[PDB]
DNA sequence: GCAGACACTACGAGTACATA
DNA sequence: TTTATGTACTCGTAGTGTCTGC
């Protein structure tokens, strides 16, 4: 790196260097605690989503049982470096079963996004890890379980990262607001809750794109305003007035909402999509056909959204779709 | 001059992008400061995402280090895992080149370089994967770009780790002043609703807009009798149908007659007309009417959306045109 | 030449008589060929396009065009599966199709491109079939077209230009060539029939030819000059017009499954279809023949019709989504029997 | 730093055949073996965690412990295992001389013979054949399909099967007993649930219990671990209402933090092995579900292509 | 007006120095300071660090006014390396916060001149000040005995255990095709003082170690004739090749029993 | 009709240890005057030219032209049996299916025969254009080969400039860069380390580091090889020898 | 000291597999 | 057999170094 922090993302910038920062899977941090506290630490098996502190809580975990210079004293392996089979039989068996070269503890091997890794090395890790597990213990990181082999996921202890909750977010929210002198508003709060969906990284860089929007950093706060602008996602005020038009509504006048709505602001389709899907999930239908006819119609137009096209035929078959769904309930 | 009107008329600095104001901002406040995260430029094409990049690399370094801090990555040149591991990993672990007094003096040159990886919907998920923990391990000393224009072909790490902007379409309201501007400057006599038609054939393209535009300012000269550019003739360039042969088209698929719509579907076909413009054509048709109910429009769009999405796969024109046609007819 | 299709092609855009506003036109575009952006030509086939895009090379460069070599490049794709491509090059300009393999279309868009982007300043790159690229050329062509302008240019022919992707659209300025009426066909194979010797009675034969076409040049020449040999230059007024073998066999499978709807049929057609793949016939134009031969039975009412071309669409969109050509039409074949019988 | 204490899967781990549970013909064969001392070529197999390995092992080291470190050779796919650094170190071990009782042989154990290359088993079927007087084979592999025919043929197939819950249970309460530790029956009927008749998932997930709270509970075993994901999915799938498998669905694994490609291919999983169901049914759920996970693969991961995928099977299911 | 000069003698040094550990490991931080150029480096299994030490007094004329870290990869700096003669002569130049550092060759001939600049690369291995801790048995034996030993014990097997008890050091190697033992007796020649071996005894260790890194070690044992072996129960081997102003230390862990 | 004996064994197979992998194979083309084969590379981007005169020869006779298309790894091989004391022979008559060579050693009696079939090219497109060259240096084999290996161990391509008693060759590759210089120098104590460069217009050429290594592996024919270069045209890479010279052709790579 | 004579690592070409 | 990347394996060859010998 250069110039230390206050150059860095603010992903990187506020990353966890304690057990005790890592907020959210309570449950997870309480029983890695009492593992190495007891002196027992089995072959972990961190599984979740992206951006819910699988690497952070690991990086934690090894700088707190060896230190600052754990870097040393662990072999980390991502996707970035080449992972065949030869390096699992050259490199991994060697720190598996030499010493430790700086202290007189155990070897940790951390296999970051493991995932990624073929089907013949996780074959030989298995006689690897079962081998020299008296004095070697392995942590394999994961957001897909089906890649890795079932004797794999069998050999190591499971643990699920659940994806962050209101809390979690609140604290770290505010712990950012802090060190940066920054000021947010409770309905902001919430809206950032809401573009979160369990990601961290995506709160930090909103947050950091909301302090980079503000004309002023300082004695200015952060509304629900300049966080829907920055972000482009639509109000919730603009989704319910776009679904009442379409609902309620001719043809003519929900059409004409919608390319305004699109057009005040340049909303995207898909977001306008998601949002409206998120609000219908809340509906009580009395039939069960229009949520059939909602779902796989919806589905359908956000996967030729996905692949591209004419972004006014999408929408007047979004709005034809909802109300021929629409059309079923009486 | 000696380069077409859409290289001539790219934004050299940051001032010069409009329409996106939200991530033109951000970039321009981040240019005091050396927050500058990773980054995923996505939108429609013709926003406006690599000039953007350009402009942004333009004042971060200057002309002299633009060479050295920068590797832009394209498909033109083959991005399997081994190249994405290697070659990126080798640039990003690196250190940064090193400044001359010149540029410390006038340009805010900051301690990280960019890896701009243009057309990253185009990449293996696998080259993806790899790149996650490159791009987490070395921020403090580069900073990656990731530009497409589909969000969906980036896997969700990586939408996890890059700040995400979208650039927004480039609308007949937003794009407005870009071409009068440039109008002004090349000097071409356009009518009052020249440019708005321009920007409504568009579809979120000033690119495409710019070439109309230079392709109706050629044959004005062309013509040399000094006459102002009407709608008509930037009409006749895009390509778009008459309204009379779509007034035509509406009287065939009204009567069914299947035959009649079939002959006719052939001699607009051999017309050479694109069916894309227009399925366009009959959607702001048939959605905008007022003599059509609620179920045949509910129909019609569900019809237009089936058609266009066939018609983006490929296909043949041809027989897409007359099943929507005839389609329509039924109902 | 010997035939008579490439004996009276016109040489210059003066010497066009098929469309008046394009040729207008392209003399526009080639009246400041300074600022001349990437051009993409889309219609019909067999209309004229690559006659017009030589005649513009012309105009902007001179004499010389038309004097052309071949040369063959080298390509080695991964592994060691070579390819040998060969460039039609010539002064002032180079011609690149995508003939080779339709997965390794791609490095020769690379490679190539990125050789002569080395260094009046420019050089014509001309891409005949260019419908046929595979999304992957296309993406490496955006970049390639996009940075090296000032030195490189780009007259990208195709016809029925749904499969280029929207990027590459966006930077080429799209040129509309449409189909000539009957009295254009009519008037070149006259001027055809006068510069060479044929005996003809009642022009009505050439209205009848120019009918057959559907709007084709070159198949409009090329029957004239087929109608003229078997009939020792001596058209008559009832003389026979031919059709290709190809037609001859879709006609006669098509009446195949109008008349016997079982599955024996099923394996005869499936045979027949084998055949004509086998015979160098590409599936999409196979699949819009048999629909639209299909569609012309008059024994048919308007139901079987519009379920043949609702069919028709669903696995013309299948095979531009598949490689197994002959899966595609035999589920079309099938489909579409059960809905007859 | 401070040294870990070794975990109960290793530390438990049987050393003679009458500690090792489950099918208690294959192991009282394995004993009448160890008694005669007369070993054929032997391939096991089965499900993971069912003691495959550990019974060669102990049979290995109760047919010759003292030259288990000289006649013994433990090759695998942690080691390197090709066509000649096969072929030259297992004729020279064939090949030596090695002095044993008369009803003992030197033993090859081919552990994790599955990813063997075609060419190392064409040259192992010869190297079998002529030095089976010296020494015998001992493969271990959990899918036996991938041993070519030849070396099956001159083998004695020995298939092992998922344990029932009784042995599970049985092995549970011995390790409880020798570690001392309380628990309740909800607890340990909750942790052969979870194992789904892996031994060694029920000794790491007791041992979590164990090291996390201290009492073996149904609470706390479903505190440190989750129930099963295709047990979900399946309930997903086979439950009546279209708003109950969307609630299912959403609840416990969208907010559980599952990725949609797991749902998609769990949903393919149990259907595939789905069997109240009719046949038709299923092809027609797994083709669907295919399309689904196409979507899925293209870059379309939402909650909305799961939920639509669900609203499909629902459709197909009430019979238009 | 540079920052950095550091001259060489002759170029053959710092190629022999490169290539003695090359290939163990690829990424290195040189630290210059006014006392030397000092460079501790880890192997990618963290199995062998590689700590190299040039002093003042093996540069002609050396030069360095702050300090600076130097990281660079071992493979190009080894390529770039032989574009030089025995009696070339060699300058490594740098300025402040540098991208690279200039190879810049010399020769008697003031016509033969060669520049060469290899990037330099951003490396964060925080260092580690190795205390060197009470050794159980220090021995030294000549290069070459070690190297023959090592060679000839590594076609044995794969891990060479090495005995030091009672004033005997032994080598033991258990393999497949055999097992082969070379012992040697501390002998002290008063007519040659580089063929005697020297053994110090504390307590009696047992260590064993891998193959490959004791190749890669005796790979560099042409920078000095004799290697000092000094053996600890809990602590990692060490392997210092005195030069004429620093020392090459190779620190080996052993395997775990 | 060809009775070619050389000095000694030692001479032929060193000539063609340069022509090992430049060419696959020749067309020789055997005269009263002397021995001449030149051919093409598979990418035509390589020539090379041999000449050997009589002076060589203890006993040339050369009654017609002979032409020998013949490979090189198999007359290697021949070639391999060479003794310190052997001398060759090259044996050929009428219409000749198969080259004889023969061996006569004189501390020894035996005798050694050997021959090898003759293969077929139809490709003898020949042609010479260039004499003038507006620069021209003399350097050692082995000091031109050793910096020249030295530079592709950095990058694939080498920049060739020449200037005022400066000959430069400068590498850049991906790894890093390197700049060679060398200046002209006269010495009577070694006259074959002397080196001397007479220039008239300065030259800029970018050449291709395998071809490069093509011309170099002939170390062993010359211990000065010259080298001349011209601006805007191909160069020759020439190799002196005691009774003719050998001369590699090489274009550049697209100078601008 | 120099030329082989050797065994060694490294590079290149080719084949085969890819869900249980 | 086609299939289009990436991995793993196997083989063969070319350099690359070191040990014997005169
Ligand atoms: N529980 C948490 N408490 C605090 N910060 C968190 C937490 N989870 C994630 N973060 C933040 O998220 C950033 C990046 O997440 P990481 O934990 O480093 O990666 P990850 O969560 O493992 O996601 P993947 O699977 O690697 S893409 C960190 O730098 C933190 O700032
Ligand atoms: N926001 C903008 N302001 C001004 N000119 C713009 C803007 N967006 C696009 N342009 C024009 O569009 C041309 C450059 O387009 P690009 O910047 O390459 O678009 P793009 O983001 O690269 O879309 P792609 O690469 O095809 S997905 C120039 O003629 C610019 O003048
Ligand atoms: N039948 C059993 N009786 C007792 N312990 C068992 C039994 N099956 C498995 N285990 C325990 O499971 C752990 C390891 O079992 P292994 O036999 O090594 O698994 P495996 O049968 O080899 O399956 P794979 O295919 O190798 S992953 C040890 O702690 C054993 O004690
Ligand atoms: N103005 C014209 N006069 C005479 N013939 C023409 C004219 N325009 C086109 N043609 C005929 O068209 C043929 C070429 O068509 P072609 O380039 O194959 O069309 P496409 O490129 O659309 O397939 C030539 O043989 C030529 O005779
Ligand atoms: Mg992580
Ligand atoms: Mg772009
Ligand atoms: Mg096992």
């Amino acid at each position: 790196e250069k110039r230390s922090k206050e150059n860095l993302p603010w992903v990187e910038k506020y990353r966890p260097e304690t057990l005790d920062e890592v907020y959210g899977q309570n449950e997870v941090i309480t029983t890695v605690r009492k593992f190495v506290d007891e002196g027992k630490l089995p072959h972990l098996l961190f599984y979740g989503p992206p951006g819910t502190g699988k690497t952070s809580t690991i990086v934690a975990l090894a700088r707190e049982i060896y230190g600052k210079n754990y870097s040393n004293m662990v072999l980390e392996l991502n996707a970035s470096d080449d992972r065949g089979i030869d390096v699992v039989r050259n490199q991994i068996k060697d720190f598996a079963s030499t010493r430790q070269i700086f202290s007189k503890g155990f070897k940790l091997i951390i296999l970051d996004e493991a995932d990624a890794m073929t089907n013949a090395a996780q074959n030989a890790l298995r006689r690897v890890i079962e081998r020299y597990t008296k004095n070697t213990r392995f942590c394999v990181l994961a957001n897909y379980a089906h890649k890795l082999t079932p004797a794999l996921l069998s050999r190591c202890t499971r643990f699920r990262f659940q994806p962050l909750p209101q809390e979690a977010i609140e604290r770290r929210i505010a712990n950012v607001l802090v060190h940066e002198k920054l000021k947010l508003s409770p309905n902001a709060e919430k809206a950032l809750i809401e573009l979160s969906n369990g990601d961290m990284r995506r709160v930090l860089n909103v947050l950091q794109s909301c302090k980079a929007t503000l004309d002023n950093p300082d004695e200015d706060e952060i509304s629900d305003d300049v966080i829907y602008e920055c972000c482009g996602a639509p109000r919730p005020s603009d989704l319910k007035a776009v679904l009442k038009s379409i609902l309620e509504d001719d043809w003519g006048t929900a059409h004409y909402t919608l390319n305004k709505v699109r057009s005040a602001k340049g909303l995207a389709l898909i977001d306008l999509i998601e949002g409206i899907v998120k609000i219908l999930e809340d509906y009580e239908l009395q039939n069960e056909e229009t949520r059939v006819h909602l779902l796989t119609k919806l589905a359908d137009i956000e996967y030729s959204i996905s692949k591209g096209g004419n972004d006014q035929i999408q929408g007047s078959a979004v709005i034809g779709a909802i109300k021929a769904s629409f059309e079923n309930e009486t | 001059a000696q380069q077409p009107w859409v290289e001539k008329y790219r934004p050299k600095n940051l001032d010069e992008v409009t329409a996106q104001d939200h991530a033109v901002t951000v970039l321009k406040k981040t240019l005091k400061s050396a927050n500058l995260p990773h980054m995923l430029f996505y939108g429609p094409p013709g926003t406006g995402k690599t000039s953007t990049i350009l402009a942004l690399t333009k004042e971060l370094y200057g002309p002299d280090l633009m060479k050295s801090r920068i590797l832009e990555l394209n498909a033109s040149d083959e991005r399997g895992i081994s190249i994405v591991r290697e070659k990126v990993k080798n640039f990003a672990r690196l250190t940064v080149s090193k400044p001359s007094k010149h540029d410390l003096e006038n340009y805010p040159c900051p301690p990280y370089k960019i890896i701009i990886l243009d057309e990253a919907d185009s990449m293996t998920a696998d080259a993806q994967s790899a790149l996650r923990r490159t791009m987490e391990t070395y921020s403090g000393v580069t900073r990656f770009c990731l530009i497409c224009n589909y969000v969906t072909r980036i896997i969700d790490p990586l939408a996890s780790r890059c700040s995400k902007f979208r650039f927004k379409a480039l609308d007949a309201s937003n794009a407005i002043d870009r071409l009068r501007f440039i109008s002004e400057q090349e000097n071409v006599k356009c009518d009052d609703g020249v440019l708005e038609r321009i920007l409504d054939i568009s579809a979120g393209d000033l690119r495409r807009g710019i070439t109309l535009l230079q392709s109706a300012s050629k044959g004005a000269q062309y013509l040399g009798d000094g006459k102002n550019i009407t709608s008509t003739q930037v009409e006749e360039l895009a390509g778009v149908v008459p309204h009379d042969i779509l007034i035509e088209i509406v009287e065939k698929v009204k009567s069914g007659d299947f035959d009649e719509i079939k002959k006719y579907v052939n001699t607009f076909m051999k017309s050479g007309w694109s069916a894309a413009s227009v399925v366009n054509q009959l959607h702001e048709y048939y959605i905008t009417n007022d003599n059509f109910d609620t179920n045949f429009k509910n129909q019609i769009s569900w019809l237009l959306f089936t058609t266009d999405s066939r018609l983006n796969n490929g296909t043949n024109e041809h027989i897409q045109l007359l099943n929507l046609l005839v389609k329509i007819s039924q109902l | 030449m010997s035939l008579w299709v490439d004996k009276y092609r016109p040489k210059s855009l003066n010497a066009l008589s098929h469309n008046e506003e394009l040729t207008n036109f392209l003399k526009s575009l080639s009246d400041q060929p300074r600022d001349l952006p990437h051009l993409l030509l889309y219609g019909p086939n067999g209309t004229g396009k690559k006659t017009r895009c030589m005649a513009l090379l012309e105009s902007i460069f001179g004499p010389g065009v038309y004097r052309l070599k071949i040369d063959v490049r080298q390509f080695v794709t991964a592994s060691n599966r070579k390819l040998e491509l060969n460039v039609v090059s010539s002064p002032y300009h180079l011609e690149i199709t995508p003939s080779d393999m339709g997965n390794n279309d791609r490095i020769v868009i690379q490679e190539l491109l990125k050789e002569v982007a080395q260094m009046h300043r420019y050089k014509c790159v001309i891409i005949n079939e260019a419908n046929s690229l595979t999304k992957d050329a296309q993406a490496a062509l955006r970049r390639t077209m996009e940075k090296y302008s000032k030195n490189i240019r780009l007259i990208m022919v195709c016809d029925s230009m749904s499969p280029i992707i929207a990027p590459i659209k966006s930077r080429c300025l799209l040129i509309r060539c449409p189909a000539p009426s009957d009295s254009e066909i009519s008037t070149i194979l006259s001027d055809v029939v006068t510069n060479e010797r044929i005996q003809l009675e009642t022009k009505d034969i050439l209205k009848r030819i120019a009918q057959a076409s559907n709007g084709n040049l070159r198949v409009s020449l090329l029957m004239l000059e087929s109608m003229a040999l078997n009939n020792e230059l001596a058209l008559k007024s009832s003389s026979p017009i031919i059709k290709p073998d190809w037609i001859i066999v879709i006609h006669k499978l098509t009446r195949k499954i109008v008349k016997e709807r079982s599955v024996n049929s099923l394996i005869e057609c499936r045979a027949v279809l084998y055949d004509l793949l086998a015979h160098c016939i590409p599936a999409n134009i196979i699949l819009k023949e048999l629909t639209f031969s299909l569609l012309d039975v008059e024994t048919l009412n308007t139901t079987n019709k519009s379920s043949i071309i609702e069919y028709s669409s669903v696995f013309d969109e299948r095979l531009s989504l598949g490689n197994k050509a002959i899966f595609h039409l035999e589920g079309f074949i099938a489909k579409v029997m059960c809905c007859l019988d | 730093t401070l040294s870990l204490q070794l975990p109960w899967v290793e530390k438990y781990r049987p050393q003679v055949l009458s500690d090792i549970v489950g099918n208690k013909e294959t192991i009282d064969r394995l004993q009448q073996i160890a008694k005669d001392g007369n070993m054929p070529h032997m391939i096991i197999s089965g499900m993971p965690g069912i003691g495959k390995t550990t019974s060669v092992h102990c049979l290995a080291h109760e047919l010759l412990g003292r030259s288990y470190a000289d006649g013994v050779l433990e090759l695998n796919a942690s080691d390197d295992r090709g066509i000649d650094v096969v072929r030259n170190q297992i004729k020279h071990f064939a090949q030596k001389k090695l002095h044993l009782p008369p009803g003992k042989h030197k033993i090859v154990i081919l552990d994790e013979a599955d990813s063997m290359t075609a060419g190392a088993q064409q040259a192992l079927r010869r190297t079998m054949e002529l030095y089976s007087n010296s020494t015998r084979f001992a493969f271990a592999c959990n899918q036996s399909n991938k041993i070519i025919e030849p070396l099956q043929s001159r083998c004695a197939i020995l298939r092992y099967s998922k344990l029932s819950d009784e042995d599970v249970l049985k092995r549970l309460l011995q390790i409880i007993k020798l570690e001392d530790v309380k628990y309740t029956n909800d607890g340990l009927e909750a942790i052969i649930f979870t194992a789904e008749g892996d031994m060694r998932q029920a000794i790491n997930n007791l041992q979590s219990t164990v090291a996390g709270h201290g009492l073996v509970n149904a609470d706390n075993v479903f505190k440190i671990v989750d129930s099963p994901h295709p047990l979900i999915v399946k309930k997903m799938l086979l439950a009546s209402n279209l708003e109950d498998s969307i609630q299912i669905l959403r609840t416990d694994l969208w907010k559980k933090g599952y990725s949609s490609i797991d749902i998609v291919t769990t949903s393919f999983r149990v259907t595939k092995n789905l069997a109240q169901v009719k046949e038709s049914v299923r092809l027609e759920m797994i083709k669907e579900i295919g399309l689904t996970h196409m979507r899925i693969l293209e870059g379309v991961g939402t909650y909305l292509q799961l939920a639509s995928m669900l609203a499909k099977i629902h459709k197909l299911n009430n019979k238009a | 007006a540079s920052m950095l000069e550091a001259k060489f003698e002759e170029a053959s040094l710092f190629k022999r120095i490169i290539d003695g550990f090359k290939d163990c490991v690829q990424l290195v931080n040189f630290q210059c300071k006014e006392d030397g150029i000092i460079a501790q480096a880890v192997d990618d299994s963290r199995v062998l660090l590689v700590s190299l030490e040039i002093g003042v007094e093996a540069f002609q004329e050396y030069r360095c006014d702050h300090p600076v870290t130097l990281g660079m990869d071992l493979t190009s700096l080894s390529k770039i390396l032989r574009c030089g003669n025995n009696t070339d002569t060699l300058t490594l130049i740098a300025d402040n916060t540098p991208d690279s550092i200039i190879l810049l060759f010399e020769d008697t001939k003031k016509d033969r001149i060669a520049e060469y600049s290899l990037k330099l690369m951003d490396i964060d291995a925080d260092f580690l000040k190795i205390e060197e801790l009470q050794y159980d048995s220090t021995l030294s034996l000549p290069s070459s005995e070690f190297s023959k030993i090592v060679r000839d014990l590594s076609q044995l097997s794969d891990s060479i255990n090495i005995m030091i008890t009672k004033e005997t050091i032994k080598f033991v190697a258990d393999g497949d095709i055999g097992s082969g033992s070379v012992i040697i007796k501390p002998f002290v020649d008063m007519e040659h003082p580089e063929t005697s071996i020297k053994l110090e005894m504390d307590q009696p260790v047992d260590l064993t170690f891998g193959a490959k890194y004791l190749l890669d070690i005796i790979k560099g044992s042409s920078l000095s004739d004799r290697v000092g072996i000094r053996l600890s129960s809990e602590a990692p081997a060490l392997f210092q090749f005195d030069l004429k102003s620093g020392f090459l230390q190779f620190f080996l862990a052993p395997k775990f029993n």
